[PDB]
């Protein structure tokens, strides 16, 4: 996933190419989570994706509580 | 023969086999900087 994004210059393989992606799906199988889900609950190829996990349930309760005030 | 000649043959393979390792230390010295050129380009694949 580095060399095909870095002989590709693909800044982040969201943008990776659509047989550029699935040609790595046909070598490593176990990325099919991380390139191809609708809305994964953890962030698709980020380094803070388990930081950006807790972020939201930080906020999703403040607006529970924001609006259980009012 | 075998003294002018058999001075030669050590001084002949001694040059032709200099000259054969300077082939490989092109090859196993930047594949070990390719994966540095891997890595260095990956630091901004991180960003």
């Amino acid at each position: 996933l580095t060399e095909a994004c870095a002989a590709e210059r693909v800044v982040r393989p969201h943008q990776l190419s659509p047989a550029a992606q699935t040609a790595l799906l046909r070598r490593f199988p176990a990325l099919e989570g991380p390139l191809r889900h609708p809305r994964p609950v953890l962030q698709p190829f980020d380094i803070a994706a388990e930081v950006a996990f807790v972020a939201r349930i930080q906020i999703a309760c403040l607006r529970a509580l924001g609006h259980s005030i009012r | 023969r075998r003294t002018g000649r058999s001075a030669l043959a050590v001084l002949i393979r001694a040059c032709r086999r200099i000259q054969q390792q300077l082939q490989r230390t092109r090859r196993a010295l930047f594949q070990r900087s390719n994966a540095v050129l891997t890595s260095l380009h990956h630091v901004r694949m991180l960003l």
